[PDB]
């Protein structure tokens, strides 16, 4: 019955053919499902599946073993927020206070609208600028609630 | 076009090599890469035989940047005594805590990096080769792709490249949360579209790899290095630094310090040096109490004099300099380095699937002030039981720089048992 | 790093804008600014077009500072329908006796005035632009370079800002002790390696500016102004003070009050407020007898109840308070005054160089009671007699302030000329 | 004894400021700076080698010396005490300084020091009227108090 919007078949297709072998694409196509419905639907695994032509088995254990995708929350926006040693010493805690004191909720969470979730996360790869957090594909170092109150005023 | 934000790192070179316009916080395209020289190494490189390639690199002494020092020209003659075809993987997986050299290279100046990616394909005569990417560089990621499409059109990349008869294309690859997938070994797995989970080694990568074939894994820093190999030779390249440990090298500094950044110094620089000549000193002028050397090792500050080179006493790992000051618990800075491991264990092994939880969850209980006299029994044993049975790198260091804090700061560790 | 010592004016806000941070004696750096955020209406400009900037600084009603009161907005018009290439230069000479408003934001809140540089200089397409300060402001200078390295290294400046495909660098000159280099043509005459010799007007710089090009020359204050409009949006920003006379202005207090210093209050406040209810009364709770507005104006105490504004019948000027008690001699203060003008005329125009001249001279001959009938009636004449043919402000003024206090303060020059 | 050739540490720093502006020209008033911070003063010298340096006549840069009063090419001197004689330091007490560096320095506007070490140089307002009277030495700036506390000051400057 869940079939794929064809322009996001399309944009499949693209990852499948752009790899010499077909199952190469399966993370490429994991990240443009998951852009495009704010999570990954349990529904679209098989349809993946057969376009990889890889059997569901593989496709089910791929998405539980890669911690970027989600099966259970949908969210317009995922605030991730390193909670490794370097942000954690230089302020990742004032960071979640702030999350909270702006979007009223906590890591794991995501607020009613379904507009923001925040993930915690391992090291991003940007310790000199800890505290560190991505909106999305964007990356910033939080320096006061104010200025994180700004930032995200930028996602509507 | 536009590209997702990025901080800006700040970067800074004494010696003008791999930084030389990745010390500037923006992407410098094929056409500026080019005013300077770009790609006239890989022009230079297609006029010699794979063979000189390789021995020029193996000349230079480079060794793997990617944390273990393999020597990197030994590592590509292994593969070319195996038939073909052959694969060139490129490592951008940098996930390990406090390290963010390599994202400046592919970020800034990706056309360094793509360089080096087409000389080194030559030398092993891969005609395939990947980049691998971690999943949370999405700007990386799509910086590279344009810029391997300015590479196409340049001339750089495709069928008969230059009139040479060498045939390359690249594809990036995109990982999706996992620091297991930076062992090449989980890297091959993930390219063959599976779960992350080393294999065991021997065979090496280079006997059997992607497919079964003859791969060569360098990473990122590593392959930075070699458009300057050809360019300058390996004599002009020896010259770098200290003639024992030659070359550029990247140190991406993080915490207390007042100048945190990505360094590209000689590798006979101390870590004293990094910290207080290069780094501005610490935050507050207060006491370096330990080191970081990422999740790997925990120096204290009585080991500030070393080098940080591949030496036995030297720094190592991958240059990863993460400083603490007086006033950090150091018990608290352990249980994150054990929330890590708990948190990427692939569990294939049992000591290490169980040890790198165990390790963790009686570490909260101590910092809590919760755990029982059997806990803190059990938590010595399982940080020593981590690495039994272990058939990659993680399980054997799981416990280590928890360890060595254990045996450093035994007063603030004690002050916690009681 | 370590800067030259700065005497710690006093500085004081009711708005809480300019002087954020700069109420406080010390140099804010860019982490600090970064975290009141600092740098968020630059990013925001670069996801507006230019001329949107132009717009919405046009309508926040923004004035210049730097004493003539030209609209901001319209000026940077005026340059952008001239070809490129453009250049913006930020006005730092700040030389006229009483004015230290500009320094305190330069001092202590460097990154305020380069934002404003940044967004300005968008604003109008120009890819280069300058600081010009005064040599006498050694610290202001070490400090605005090093503000700027920091700005470069978080990427505000340099090629490709923020993705936004804008490119800047800002150059920082320093003046070597010429009050005229404040004239904005005389400053373009400095930076391009010269004397500062005022040009004819028109071509206004934004016309024909810095190696002839359009040129868009603004005051320090006025570019600290640019962060507000933009992260208020001009609406709210209009909104502040009094809507003829909208936004924050600085106020530079000095002489024989009790607390000298520098004011952030809007421009419906009166003189008299700026002494009394600011800057805490006179010393020794003496009667007001005069106010200097810097070397330009001289209003008696009759004239305190008016407002601090650019109006015909408000203070007018750069905002300058200098004031003086009823035991202060009001010609020896004239004579400061002329020595002043003497001291700074360029010597360009006839008029100008020989009167500035004259006028100090014989003033001084007054004060000091050697001065014969002759020089009295010379003095008169020479006083009025400065403008004619005059190519800049100088000349129109260097009579101003000592023909009001012959007119507003008689019996004083009366017996001086008794003697 | 030989034509005029300037020390490698003066060059290098006037050839950065020279680089530092898009032409060359601009550089002049940072490279005269420059000159009198090392020498103590413009030496009459130092301009035709620096005039080829910025790629200008001669004349030009004299005039320019000529033109700029923080630039001395007549008295050397180790530290400049620059004391503002306009409005408001006249007010507040310029008279009481220039007589307290008279009591202890023994000197009066526009001379120097027997020693070469102290120059006092009459200035316009230098943009620091609320703490009038105010001095420079060198590049750093002091509000006047009393003949002790200017005397601490000056120890300061050996
Ligand atoms: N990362 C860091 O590296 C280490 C663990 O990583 P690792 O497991 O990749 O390290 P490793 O020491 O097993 O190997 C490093 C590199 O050299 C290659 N290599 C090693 N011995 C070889 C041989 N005999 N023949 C051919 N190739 C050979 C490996 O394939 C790999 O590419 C730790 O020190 C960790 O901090
Ligand atoms: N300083 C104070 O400023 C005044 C004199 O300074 P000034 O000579 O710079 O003042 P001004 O009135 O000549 O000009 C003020 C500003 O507006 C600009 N401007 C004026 N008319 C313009 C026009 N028609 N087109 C474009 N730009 C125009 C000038 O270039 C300048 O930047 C005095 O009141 C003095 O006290
Ligand atoms: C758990 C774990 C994690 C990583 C690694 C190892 C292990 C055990 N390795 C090292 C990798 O396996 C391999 O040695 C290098 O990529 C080889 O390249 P060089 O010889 O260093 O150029 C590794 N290498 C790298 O280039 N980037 C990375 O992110 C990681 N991550
Ligand atoms: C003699 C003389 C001296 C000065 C000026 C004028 C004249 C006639 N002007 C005003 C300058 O020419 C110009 O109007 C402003 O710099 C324009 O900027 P705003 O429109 O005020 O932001 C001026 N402006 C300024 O910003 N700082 C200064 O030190 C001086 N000095
Ligand atoms: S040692 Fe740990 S991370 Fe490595 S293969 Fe075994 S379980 Fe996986
Ligand atoms: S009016 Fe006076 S200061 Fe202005 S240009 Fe003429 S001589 Fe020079
Ligand atoms: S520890 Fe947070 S980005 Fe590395
Ligand atoms: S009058 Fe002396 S500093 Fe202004
Ligand atoms: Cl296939
Ligand atoms: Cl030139
Ligand atoms: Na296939
Ligand atoms: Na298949
Ligand atoms: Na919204
Ligand atoms: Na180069
Ligand atoms: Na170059
Ligand atoms: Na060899
Ligand atoms: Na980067
Ligand atoms: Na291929
Ligand atoms: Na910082
Ligand atoms: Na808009
Ligand atoms: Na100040
Ligand atoms: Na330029
Ligand atoms: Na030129
Ligand atoms: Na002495």
């Amino acid at each position: 019955e869940f079939e794929f919007p064809e322009e996001l078949k399309t944009k499949l297709q693209e990852h499948i053919n752009y790899f010499p072998k077909k199952r190469q694409a399966i993370l490429l196509c994991l990240h443009e499902i998951q852009n495009y419905y704010g999570y990954i639907p349990p529904e679209s695994l098989k349809p993946l599946a057969d376009m990889l032509e890889l059997p569901l088995n593989h496709v089910e254990g791929v998405v539980a073993f890669y911690d970027m995708f989600d099966r259970e929350d949908k969210a317009k926006y995922r605030i991730r927020v390193c909670v490794s040693i370097v942000c954690h010493l230089m302020g990742t805690n004032k960071l979640l206070k702030a999350l909270e004191n702006i979007l009223g909720i906590k890591p794991g969470e995501v607020t009613p609208d379904g507009k923001f979730k925040i993930v915690p996360v391992q090291c991003l790869g940007a310790c000199s600028e800890a505290p560190v957090f991505m909106v999305n594909d964007d990356e910033y170092k939080f320096e006061s609630e104010v200025q994180l109150n700004e930032i995200l005023s930028r996602y509507t | 076009r536009s590209y997702p934000a990025i901080p800006r790192i700040y970067a800074e070179t004494t010696l003008n090599m791999l930084l030389k316009r990745a010390k500037k916080p923006r992407v410098h395209s094929i056409d500026e890469y080019l005013k300077d020289g770009g790609y006239q190494a890989l022009e230079k490189a297609l006029n010699m035989s794979p063979e000189e390639i390789i021995d020029w690199v193996d000349k230079s002494t480079l060794r793997g940047r990617g944390g273990a020092g393999f020597p990197t020209g030994k590592k590509w003659k292994f593969a070319v005594q195996n038939p073909g075809p052959r694969y060139f993987i490129c490592n951008a997986d940098e996930s390990e805590p406090g390290t963010f050299k390599d994202r400046i290279i592919i970020e800034r100046d990706p056309h360094l990096l793509i360089e080096g990616i087409i000389i080194s394909s030559y030398a092993i005569g891969a005609n395939e080769a990947y980049i691998y990417i971690r999943g949370e560089y999405p700007a990386g990621y799509y910086i590279l792709r344009d810029a391997i499409e300015e590479a196409k059109k340049k001339g750089f990349l495709g069928k008969n490249i230059l009139g040479s008869g060498f045939d390359l294309e690249i594809y990036v690859a995109r990982g999706a949360g996992a620091y297991i997938c930076g062992e090449e070994t989980a890297l091959i797995e993930s390219l063959e579209g599976k779960r992350g989970h080393p294999r065991l080694k021997p065979p090496y990568p280079v006997q059997k790899g992607l497919w079964g074939k003859p791969t060569v894994v360098n990473n990122v820093e590593t392959i930075a290095n070699v458009r300057f190999i050809i360019s300058m030779g390996w004599e002009e390249y020896r010259y770098i630094g200290p003639s024992d440990y030659a070359g550029p090298k990247l140190f991406p500094v993080s915490g207390k310090v007042k100048k945190p950044g990505v360094y590209e110094l000689p590798m006979n620089t101390t870590l004293r040096e990094v910290i207080f000549k290069y780094a501005g000193g610490t935050l507050g002028n207060k006491k370096v109490k330990a080191v970081f050397s990422g999740a790997l090792d925990c120096f204290s500050s009585e080991e500030l004099d070393i080098p940080m080179d591949y030496s036995p006493l030297g720094f190592g790992g991958t240059g990863t300099v993460i400083v603490l000051t007086e006033e950090d618990d150091i018990v608290e800075a352990a249980l994150k380095i054990a929330e890590f491991y708990e948190h990427e264990t692939c569990g294939q092994c049992t000591p290490c699937r169980v040890g790198c939880y165990e390790q963790a969850n009686l570490l909260e209980k101590i910092y809590k002030g919760e755990a029982t006299e059997q806990d803190w029994e059990g938590f010595d044993f399982v940080n020593r039981n981590i690495q039994p049975t272990s058939i990659c790198g993680l399980g054997a260091v799981a416990g280590r720089l928890i360890r060595q804090t254990l045996e450093k700061f035994p007063e603030e560790w004690e002050k916690y048992r009681k």
